[PDB]
């Protein structure tokens, strides 16, 4: 998911 | 709701302030340690939901935490004592089992954290 891509 | 809480209090003039050598060690070993871990950087700073368009994050997680505000805490000397800051990173990483899915990448980057924090904690020097 997007969590593990950006912060 | 779609805005972030307020970051958690980093630091508190009004709390007493104390020196020990287990909280040293947490921000020395334990926090540095983490830190660098390839898989550190998603619990570097608070979860940003706005710009993750996840609105239900703090609608779902209530006590949020992040290694950020503890490496913070642990400078600005808001633990009194080890277990505070302990408490923190638990808080953290069930945050992210919580919130998440078992499958997710995101789990398994925290997993791989949780595991090193546990043997560094387990490392933990007795009170001088």
């Amino acid at each position: 998911t997007f969590k593990s891509i950006m912060k | 709701a779609s805005m972030n809480p307020p970051p958690p209090e980093t630091s508190n003039p009004n709390k007493p302030k104390r020196q020990t050598n287990q909280l040293q060690y947490l921000l020395r070993v334990v926090l540095k340690t983490l830190w660098k871990h390839q898989f550190a950087w998603p619990f570097q700073q608070p979860v940003d939901a706005v710009k993750l368009n996840l609105p239900d994050y703090y609608k779902i997680i209530k006590t949020p935490m992040d290694m950020g505000t503890i490496k913070k805490r642990l400078e600005n000397n808001y633990y009194w004592n080890a277990q505070e800051c302990i408490q923190d990173f638990n808080t953290m990483f069930t945050n992210c089992y919580i919130y998440n899915k078992p499958g997710d990448d995101i789990v398994l980057m925290a997993e791989a954290l949780e595991k090193l924090f546990l043997q560094k904690i387990n490392e933990l020097p007795t009170e001088e």
